[PDB]
């Protein structure tokens, strides 16, 4: 049975090639030819935020583009003033080895987690002023890879196990669980109206989950090993990955396919990190070259290039409203472009 | 032509001071707008390569004063200040490079220990401290020059910390060699005892060419004053202040640049500005 | 009047920076190590010998040393592999002797060495059940090994007395087996240091203790170009 | 022949992924085309906004 | 998407050869290195050959040695493996493995769990 089981796989994944190449009429690089191109962008660092002592795995900004947390391998949260450079908290972590950080949209919570596979959050408000754990969940088996909030209660991580979950914060426990990966989920990214959130793994693959049902909508394939970054459009039907294989792919939600392949043949080292600017014209990704390169989204040219790292940049990320670029690297420092 | 005292052209002087002053301010804020140099080590290099600008600048500037109000009290003064000021910066200058020397001591005879007995909070005290003695004694050692004791109590530093340096570097050389012989005996395997003793003939025998001559200049003004070959080589004190300004642009060369963040520093900084 | 918050801001940060300066103290003069090993390797033995990590804290002759142990963490290293290429030394336990597991142990070692992010990290190697190969062999190696048949002793060996010369031979070829390794990627910028080890032997921790200090000795001494 | 207890999941899914009433390319790359026009002049990161506005400077 | 298809099993008696082959898609062949790895009906996984992506550099296990080679062709994408004189030690399914980064010396891919980068396997039985 296991091998007629298998080609019926092989055959639904034939009819999957067959419909996806039905829709092929024409490729982006086929319509965008007409589009004027971004021009040079020359991003100079405004800002530089040290204080950090290990190499930083994570950085996110809050939701008034203002503030940063951003999470070291010492085991140290530190919240930033963006404008005036200063820190607002340093909130040690029970464990050092924190791979992923996240502001909640209201600033009224951090969470972050890593290698003990438990998220842990940290309300930044507190009657005392003193920052405090206000939950700490537990459940996956693999190390803890990313997280995104929906809200004050509700959280969405994904973890080393190949699972992703979404947490009810006040209760502790585990709502939904996603599988489907078959490699570690490295990260996360959600929708502009939080009901949809696509997920990338050590694959070489993407997925769309619905996050009130559970299911898994939507597989996208296309690139050829692990996939580490992944955002998603600021319109929402498209989102935009970055592997070991040294390409960043654009794809479609709507059409299920690659859209666009964003390489170039002095690039050999993984894209750690992949955001969008607020007007999605601009792509902009990590290496691991210790630089940052801004790609047309509807051109797959080189716009420019961010330079002032010393080692892996790690983390990369654009203010809601896109006043500005940060980045954080393996050498403890978060620089701030514009 | 021993007798005659050898006279070098002021140009001179005032050229490797301005040269020295490029180079160790270029060390300098290499340094300061650098972070990431902030260890002890980095430390006592820009302790270093200030005393260094302060000799070269000083003693260019004793060498101007003497030549305007040559080619033309108030003199009997300022050269008295000006004297004090490089008694006091060479000491600091020879300080410097035992107290490198001995935190890299440290490194390699404490590494596990070595970040609690290297706090910044001593790095400091021990800078301030060695600055403050080494100004209070170049003061001293000009106020009472006219005194056998002084040019007694100079010498026997200088050969005291030359003692010391050379003890340091060469037995971390041997625990190098050491290392070098347990790799070496290994299946599957210049060379690192050539790069070692080049190392270590590059900051002992810069140091001693530099400032031994000079110190032998005073063993002999206190020893042998009026015998005929003292007098010899008594004749070229300019010259040996010349190596002296010498030692100063070979040391940010042979310290602060061998680090490839310095390096990388060094070459934005001079690109940029 | 809005001035006093910006005061307010300067404040928080002289109470951070403060505070911060304190954890760096503590931060450099503290040595992380990551141990890994292989499945029948006594990783808990080593552990007792002194969630998805466990952290042991050691204090050696007043050096503070931190020893984190992977917990349960799924078999596929790749990606938290990465977050160990800043510790002191990486610390990695094979037992000698079913599958050919000496031969995953290689192929592990083989893939940490020449990982892009290792190759400023010094491994510690430990080969454990040092007894149970001298019971196998006086008792097999060329059924997985052929070139053993053709392998003899170094002569600078320091066997322990009482040995029989095959168990030296077994030994000191599958040091050599993970030294070959070591010594062809090698580029001076970390070393390994095998030791023959058994299942309950307590000098294990100075054995970690001195081989830490060499690794940060010989770092400096390769800074200062004298090796 | 155990492992069917997946490989049927699997199957499962790629039915679910097979019937999806996908868009022609053509139309959802003019609508990313026409998005990044609407807020072309909006993106600070795209419009050289005057340092006077730029709060990081 | 990236397959890789095990070809060129069978059964042999022992003393007999087999030539076993891989077909790859979805990626670029000749960035990547190459395994063949085996899995015993009652052991796990255990790593056979390693391919270099030039092919200039070729490991073997001890066990397989002067009778197992190994080769990969870039302008097909086929890798294959020579398998000579063989004993009943090597009954077992072979799978063709690739190691997970492009340009890298290192890999882990003989995972029991799920490894993304292998192929479905065939059997060889003795
Ligand atoms: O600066 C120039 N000479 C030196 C610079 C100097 C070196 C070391 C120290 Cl520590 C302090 C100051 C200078 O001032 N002294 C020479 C050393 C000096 C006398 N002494 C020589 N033997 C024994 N004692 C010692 C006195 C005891 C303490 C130690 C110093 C002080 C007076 C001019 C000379 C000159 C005149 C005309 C034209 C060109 C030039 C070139 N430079
Ligand atoms: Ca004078």
């Amino acid at each position: 049975e296991l091998d007629q089981l298998r080609q019926e796989a092989e055959q639904l994944k034939n009819q999957i090639r067959d419909a996806r190449k039905a829709c092929a009429d024409a490729t982006l690089s086929q319509i965008t030819n007409n589009i004027d191109p971004v021009g040079r962008i020359q991003m100079r660092t405004r800002r530089t935020l040290r204080g950090h002592l290990a190499k930083i795995y994570a950085m996110h900004w809050g939701t008034d583009s203002r503030l940063l947390v951003s999470a070291s391998q010492d085991g140290k949260l530190i919240i930033w003033d963006s404008y005036t450079t200063n820190k607002v908290h340093a909130i040690p972590l029970r464990s050092s080895w924190v791979m992923t950080c996240a502001y909640a949209p209201s600033g009224n919570y951090v969470a972050c987690g890593g290698l003990d596979n438990i998220c842990s959050i940290y309300n930044l408000k507190t009657r005392e002023g003193n920052v405090r754990v206000s939950r700490e969940l537990a459940g996956h088996t693999g190390y803890l890879s990313c997280c995104r909030f929906l809200d004050d209660n509700q959280i969405v991580t994904s973890s080393g196990d190949t699972t992703c979950a979404l947490w009810d914060i006040e209760t502790g426990q585990q709502t939904t669980t996603f599988t489907g990966h078959t490699g570690d989920v490295m990260s996360l990214s959600l929708a502009p109206d939080t009901r949809l959130f696509v997920s990338g793994a050590c694959d070489a693959s993407a997925k769309l989950w619905d996050v009130r049902e559970g299911m898994c909508r939507q597989t996208f394939t296309g690139h050829e090993s692990d996939i580490n970054a992944i955002c998603f459009f600021p319109n929402g039907n498209a989102f935009a990955t970055g592997s070991d294989d040294a390409t960043c792919r654009l794809f479609d939600l709507r059409a299920d396919q690659e859209l666009m392949t964003y390489s170039h043949d002095n690039i050999i080292c993984g894209i750690t990190s992949v955001s969008f600017s607020k007007s999605g014209r601009l792509l902009l990704a990590g290496y691991d070259d210790f630089n940052c390169n801004v790609w047309d989204a509807l051109k797959a040219d080189r716009a420019g290039v961010l330079a002032g790292h010393d080692n892996r940049v790690s983390c990369l990320g654009v203010t809601d409203d896109g006043m500005a670029v940060a980045t954080g690297s393996w050498d403890s420092f978060l620089k701030i472009w514009n | 032509g021993c007798y005659e005292q050898l006279f070098v052209s002021p140009e001179v002087f005032v050229t490797l001071g301005v040269i020295s002053l490029l180079e160790n301010i270029l060390v300098i804020v290499a340094i300061a707008k650098n972070k990431n140099l902030h260890s002890p080590m980095y430390f006592f290099i820009c302790s270093l390569a200030v005393a260094d600008m302060l000799v070269s600048v000083s003693n260019g500037s004793e060498t101007i004063v003497i030549t305007l109000l040559n080619s033309t009290s108030f003199t009997v003064n300022i050269d008295n200040v000006i004297d004090s000021v490089i008694c006091s910066s060479l000491l600091a200058s020879i300080c410097s490079l035992l107290s490198i020397a001995v935190d890299r001591y440290f490194t390699i005879f404490y590494a596990l220990q070595y970040h609690n007995i290297m706090t910044v909070k001593r790095v400091g005290i021990i800078i301030s401290c060695i600055w403050a003695a080494c100004t209070v004694s170049g003061i001293l050692f000009i106020i009472y020059s006219d005194s056998s004791a002084v040019i007694i109590c100079l010498i026997t530093m200088f050969f005291t910390m030359l003692a010391l340096m050379a003890s340091l570097y060469v037995h971390m050389f041997l625990m190098a060699r050491l290392h070098i012989k347990r790799i070496a005996v290994l299946p599957g395997t210049q060379g690192a005892n050539m790069k070692g003793a080049i190392t270590l003939t590059i900051l002992i025998g810069v140091f001693v060419v530099c400032w031994a001559p000079f110190f032998l200049h005073l063993i002999f003004y206190i020893s042998c004053p009026q015998n005929p070959y003292c007098v010899c080589f008594m004749s070229h004190f300019n010259l040996y202040l010349i190596l002296i300004m010498c030692n100063s642009i070979i040391d940010p060369l042979i310290y602060a640049l061998r680090s490839q963040e310095l390096r990388k520093t060094f070459k934005e900084i001079i690109c940029c500005y | 009047d809005q001035r006093n918050e910006e005061k307010a801001q300067r404040e928080a940060n002289k109470k951070i920076e403060k505070q911060l300066q304190k954890d760096k103290q503590v931060y450099r003069a503290t040595h992380r190590l990551l141990l890994l090993g292989a499945g029948e390797s006594g990783k808990n033995t080593i552990v007792k010998q002194m969630s998805g990590i466990f952290e042991t804290k050691f204090q050696v002759d007043k050096v503070n040393f931190h020893m984190f142990d992977v917990g349960a963490q799924r078999d596929e290293r790749r990606k938290w592999i990465q977050c160990f290429n800043d510790v002191t030394a990486i610390i990695f336990v094979v037992a000698s002797s079913q599958t050919n597991r000496l031969q995953a142990a290689l192929k592990l070692f083989d893939s940490i060495w020449n990982n892009k992010w290792l190759r400023d990290t010094s491994v510690i190697l430990f080969l454990n059940k040092q007894d149970l190969l001298a019971e196998k062999v006086l008792a097999k190696i060329e059924d997985y090994f052929p070139e053993f048949a053709r392998y003899t002793t170094p002569e600078d060996a320091t066997p322990e007395p009482g040995e029989d010369p095959r168990v030296t031979r077994a030994k000191y070829f599958i040091r050599d087996e993970f030294l070959r390794i070591s010594t062809a990627s090698g580029d001076g910028r970390h070393y390994c240091y095998p030791h023959f080890t058994c299942a309950v032997d307590t000098e294990n921790i100075r054995r970690v203790f001195n081989d830490c200090r060499d690794i940060i000795q010989r770092m400096h001494l390769r800074q200062y170009e004298l090796l | 022949t155990a492992s069917i207890a997946q490989a049927r999941k699997l199957v499962e899914q790629l039915k679910m992924e097979a019937n999806i009433d996908r868009i022609k390319v053509s139309k959802a790359a003019a609508d990313l085309m026409a998005y990044c026009e609407a807020h072309a002049k909006e993106d600070p990161l795209l419009t050289p906004v005057p340092a006077s506005e730029n709060p990081f400077r | 998407q990236v397959q890789l298809q095990e070809s060129g099993g069978g059964l042999v008696q022992p003393g007999g050869s087999l030539r076993l082959s891989c077909a790859a898609s979805g990626f670029t062949f000749s960035n990547y290195k190459m395994n063949w790895v085996r899995q015993a009906p009652g052991k796990g996984l255990e790593w056979v050959s390693d391919i270099s992506q030039s092919g200039a550099s070729i490991s073997y296990t001890g066990s397989v040695k002067g009778r197992f080679t190994i080769s990969r062709d870039n302008a097909k994408n086929t890798l294959y493996l020579q398998m000579n004189s063989l004993k009943p030690e090597d009954t077992a399914v072979y799978y063709c493995a690739r190691c997970p980064a492009p340009f890298t010396r290192d890999c882990f891919d003989v995972t029991s769990t799920t490894y993304a980068y292998r192929g479905q396997g065939t059997q060889v039985t003795v």
